[PDB]
């Protein structure tokens, strides 16, 4: 809501952060396995619990 | 805080305050609006600071 | 002209926190270069100088 | 800004229907 | 003042905008200078004299030829 | 439109300094 | 003789006969290009913005029993389309339908 | 890349394929059996007319349902179609196995589909929403297709009206062509 | 554009044109590329024109590099290129946007240098510059242009072969460097023997310095003439060259960095740098010829209404003709006040006439680059246009506020950059450097190109 707490919203911040791909060099690293981001999050399909 | 601030941006650039406001970014940053004093001209400041 | 910590033992407190500031001076202006489009020459710089604070930090205390 | 105008461009718009494929993309051409 | 801020102030502003944009400039250092020095001497010694041989060696030509 | 290849600008190119050599040195030892 | 004039009524009222009512007045724009393919033989036809309010002028369902328009056979000026011609259908309002026949126009 | 069929004449021939086209297999395969063995510019102008509806596709083998056409007792038929995008992605392909005759020097206007196969691709997965608190399958049932064009005797030319149309050209292709240059 | 792009269409078809390399060329094949290229233009830079005898006389070709295959040089390149940008630029030529257009319109570039070439060439056959065609002929007249012809034709196939990967970087830059660059070297280790009245000696200046040094009894003399020589190089003229140089090396370096991303791709920063010289050497090349032409055409004028007061306060004229060949100089008025001092005493000698000139001359191309942008094509729309084009973006902006923050540096490094150009080419003006501020700065300007490029292949090579 409008209405938040610093926690709560520091708490989302992270998570806005941690949502976003991978850096492309990172494929070229010499044992990468990564193809991308798996832990991606969206709105909507799935949601927070906080 | 906004004490902190106006003391910091005074110190480190020797200019003068006239308020300063503040919000926490939704990515969890602060961001501090520093509001001059009407001597200090902020686009001469920023060339200064080598903002622009 | 690298900040090496056998350079800084007998040094004063003074002296060192003067040096201190320097570098301090030094970041912050880089900082600035970080995002109004610095040379990757001064962008590699920044490590250089996060390592020599701490380096006059640890002969400090 | 007289009113009529808006009346006057609407009509000249429905004149295109007759030159479809080369409709000029400024009439203003001065400038 | 039309006659005097009409052409004045935008030689004044002239002058320091001049300022504002060389401040900004990244000018070359004395280490990157030094680095400049080295490079276009070699270079203009190997353009120059290469240049200039050529024109010797066409001297004894260029004689005969005439 | 011909595409060339850097060797028939060099074959040209080479063989047009080698004609006006002849030209040069012709024009006087004949006329000598 | 490709770019020709034509003044032509067309019995609306027979032609959406038994239609719908959200339908009768979408159909007769329908009804209305399709005579004009047949008319002009022009599969690109172009039915005039006054016409089709004219054809609306009444609702959705009590559409016009006739109508006047004219067929004006037109060369296609852009040399993209595949088609040489076109057909624009305008609309002719008319104080009465009696003794109408179809009208050759000469520009 | 192997082909079921090895080209008799691999000289006199031009190849074509495709891989996870989403076009419905079963709609393909029954286009594809149309033309198969047909002429290139009669093979051309067949998938035209089921674009407009003036020839049907008959559906022989995946008929479950499929409706009665006057139009499908020219193939000796009695269900007939019109898909379109199957009509329009074999053509897309002709053309594609076209171009390909012209690069090897081949003469277009007697090519003939000698070869032409209709495979499954893997399937994608979507879903629907059922009663009761249930969600069930939404496959797309997508396809290879894969045909060769040889030369034969018959010569077909290209039509008048169909060589006279512009060479239309695309903007948003060059826009991705200066990025590059 | 109709009856432009179209005309040019039936004759590029037949045309010829160099080849795409297959693959990324070696850089050790480059280096044997352009060391070939270079060579054979330096050999057409000395080669005698075949069958110029009249006028240009004969001596001098025999001292000279003019006359040479080169005798039009480069310039018809050049001029053909700035003409077609110069139109194309301000809209005035419509320069068809795809990539076929586009190699077209190369090929129109290169037809017009072609053009030019006749064009420039027909000048000089016919004023005498090389004889009347009435003593050359259809037949000398035939080789002289067909000459002059392959020469530019030779050349721009070599530039085009650099350009295309072949090589390093263009023709063009490289072939008036090296003139740049033999011209100062010559003076310097030039052989050539003087014939004075205080006898025979040797004109390069380092060659002179010991030539003098051991052939006068007075070595203080020669302290004083071997660098003082006021008809021939001197040494200082190679110091005043020499410090130019540095300073022109300090300030080609200077560039305002913008931050700028690709707006399709995260991270991949890069930058677009505005050049203190953002309008290159063109403001006070224009400049020049102004002035030359100014000179010339007050001296017809003067000559028909030199009693009006109004005419000889204009700019008056005279002949010099003591001794040496008769040369025209003002003798007052404005014309004299746009000209430069000959000697140091003379800027002494008058301080106002000094200062009215240089406030011209740091005016002429500060003013002259400031408008010289717009036309051009690099005013902060046309460059945000290519940024846009190349899908670049300033972080944190709108495409409209690039423009905002293009136009806090182009417009102003525009004049400054014409300044600065001017300023540094007055110094070489007064100061007898070889090749004016002009020529330094291309000189120094292209050897650093090629360093960088240098640098880069050593990484490896
Ligand atoms: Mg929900
Ligand atoms: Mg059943
Ligand atoms: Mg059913
Ligand atoms: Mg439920």
């Amino acid at each position: 809501s409008s209405h938040k707490t610093f926690r709560i919203k520091r708490f989302l911040a992270k998570k806005q952060k941690q949502n976003r791909p991978i850096p492309q060099w990172i494929w070229m690293k010499t044992g990468n396995k990564i193809r991308y981001n798996s832990k991606r999050r969206h709105w909507r399909r799935t949601k927070l619990g906080l | 805080n906004k004490h902190q601030i106006k003391q910091a941006v005074k110190k480190l650039y020797d200019i003068d305050v006239a308020k300063v406001n503040t919000l926490i970014r939704p990515d969890g940053e602060k961001k501090a609006y520093v509001r001059l004093a009407p001597d200090y001209d902020a686009l001469d400041v920023a060339n200064k600071i080598g903002i622009i | 002209a690298k900040i090496k910590a056998r350079d800084l033992r007998g040094k004063k407190k003074e002296e060192l926190l003067k040096q201190l500031d320097d570098l301090k001076v030094e970041l912050s202006q880089l900082r600035v270069a970080k995002v109004t489009g610095g040379a990757a020459s001064k962008l590699s710089k920044i490590r250089v100088v996060r390592k020599s604070i701490a380096r006059v930090l640890t002969v400090i205390n | 800004v007289a009113k009529q105008r808006i009346r006057m461009a609407n009509e000249k718009h429905s004149k295109n229907i007759t030159q479809r494929g080369n409709v000029a993309k400024t009439s203003r051409n001065a400038p | 003042m039309d006659q005097v801020m009409q052409f004045v102030e935008p030689s004044r502003q002239f002058v320091k905008d001049s300022i504002r944009l060389v401040k900004r400039c990244t000018k070359p250092d004395r280490k990157e200078f030094q680095k400049i020095a080295m490079a276009t001497a070699i270079g203009f010694a190997i353009m120059g004299f290469i240049g200039f041989f050529v024109k010797l060696i066409h001297i004894p030509i260029n004689n005969i030829i005439v | 439109g011909l595409k060339v290849g850097p060797v028939p600008v060099l074959v040209m190119s080479l063989l047009f300094i080698a004609s006006v050599f002849m030209l040069h040195i012709w024009g006087k030892y004949t006329r000598s | 003789n490709e770019v020709v004039t034509r003044e032509y009524t067309i019995n609306i009222h027979k032609r959406i006969h038994g239609v719908g009512f959200k339908k009768r007045a979408p159909r007769a724009l329908k009804e209305i290009r399709k005579f004009a393919m047949k008319e002009m033989g022009t599969p690109d036809v172009r039915i005039d913005t006054r016409l089709n309010k004219a054809v609306w002028a009444k609702g959705i369902r009590n559409v016009p029993y006739r109508i006047r328009v004219r067929l004006s056979r037109k060369r296609n000026e852009d040399e993209d389309s595949p088609n040489k011609l076109y057909t624009l259908v305008t609309y002719v309002p008319v104080t009465t339908f009696k003794n109408l026949q179809t009208v050759n126009v000469d520009e | 890349v192997r082909y079921s069929l090895d080209p008799e004449n691999p000289t006199k021939s031009c190849k074509s394929r495709g891989s996870n086209l989403r076009v419905h297999f079963k709609n393909t395969r029954e286009t594809a059996q149309a033309i198969k063995g047909m002429h290139i510019r009669k093979a051309t102008k067949y998938l035209k007319d089921v674009t407009l509806k003036k020839q049907c596709v008959p559906f022989r083998r995946y008929n479950g349902g499929v409706g009665r056409c006057a139009q499908a007792k020219q193939w000796g038929w009695t269900q007939g179609r019109w898909p379109k995008k199957s009509a329009e992605f074999l053509l897309h392909m002709l053309k594609n196995a076209e171009s390909n005759a012209e690069l090897k020097g081949l003469d277009v206007d007697s090519l003939v589909i000698e070869h032409i196969q209709v495979n499954k691709a893997p399937k994608m997965r979507r879903r629907t929403y059922r009663a009761h608190g249930r969600i069930n399958p939404y496959m797309s049932s997508p396809c290879h297709i894969e045909m060769i064009l040889t030369e034969k005797e018959q010569i077909v030319p290209k039509p008048e009206e169909e060589v006279a149309q512009k060479k239309k050209i695309s903007q948003k292709k060059l826009k991705k062509q200066k990025l590059m240059a | 554009a109709i009856k432009f792009l179209e005309v040019i269409k039936p004759f590029c078809v037949i045309l010829p044109e160099i080849q795409k390399p297959e693959r990324k060329i070696q850089f050790k094949e480059k280096v044997l590329w352009t060391a070939i290229t270079l060579f054979i233009f330096l050999v057409c830079c000395q080669i005698p024109l075949f069958g110029i005898m009249s006028s240009d006389f004969y001596w001098m070709r025999v001292i000279l590099n003019r006359g040479t295959l080169m005798e039009l040089g480069i310039s018809p390149i050049v001029t053909s290129g700035l003409i077609m940008q110069l139109l194309a630029g301000a809209k005035i030529i419509e320069v068809g946007d795809t990539p076929k257009d586009r190699a077209l319109f190369n090929g129109a570039q290169k037809l017009f240098g072609m053009i030019i070439t006749i064009g420039q060439s027909i000048v000089y056959v016919m004023t005498g510059m090389y004889g009347d065609p009435s003593e050359m002929g259809a037949g000398i007249c035939l080789l002289i242009t067909i000459q002059l012809f392959v020469a530019g034709l030779i050349v721009l196939l070599l530039d085009e072969l650099l350009q295309k990967g072949y090589g390093l970087g263009s023709g063009i830059s490289l072939f008036i460097a090296t003139n740049i660059c033999e011209t100062i070297v010559w003076k310097a280790f030039s052989p050539t023997t003087v014939n004075t009245g205080r006898g025979m000696e040797f004109e390069g200046a380092i060659i002179a310095l010991f030539h003098l040094l051991a052939t006068r009894t007075d070595k203080v003399r020669a302290l004083r003439e071997a660098f003082y020589r006021q008809n021939l190089p001197n040494l200082m003229n190679l110091i005043a060259t020499i410090f130019v140089f540095a300073v022109v090396i300090y300030f080609q370096g200077f560039r305002v960095d913008l931050p700028i991303k690709s707006a399709r791709y995260r991270g991949q920063y890069n930058t677009y740098p505005i050049k203190l010289f953002y309008t290159s050497n063109i403001p006070i090349i224009l400049q020049s010829a102004l002035v030359s032409n100014l000179y010339v055409i007050s001296q017809m004028l003067s000559a028909r209404f030199s009693g009006n007061l109004l005419v000889s306060l204009l700019g008056t004229w005279s002949d010099t003709s003591s001794g040496g060949p008769a040369r025209a100089y003002p003798v007052g008025g404005l014309c004299h006040y746009l000209s430069p001092p000959e000697s140091f005493g003379s800027v002494l000698e008058d301080p106002v006439h000094a200062v009215v000139y240089i406030v011209f001359m740091l005016g002429s191309c500060a003013f002259f680059s400031k408008t010289w942008i717009e036309v051009s094509g690099s005013s902060a729309k046309d460059v945000a246009k290519q940024l846009k084009e190349q899908q670049m973006v300033m972080r944190g902006h709108r495409e409209t506020s690039m423009v905002h923050e293009l136009n806090r540096y182009i417009p102003t490094a525009a004049a400054f950059g014409g300044l600065c150009i001017g300023a540094l080419s007055v110094l070489a003006d007064f100061l007898g450097a070889i090749g004016s501020g002009t020529g330094i700065l291309l000189a120094v300007t292209i050897i650093y190109q090629y360093f960088e490029i240098f640098v880069k292949e050593q990484s490896e090579v």
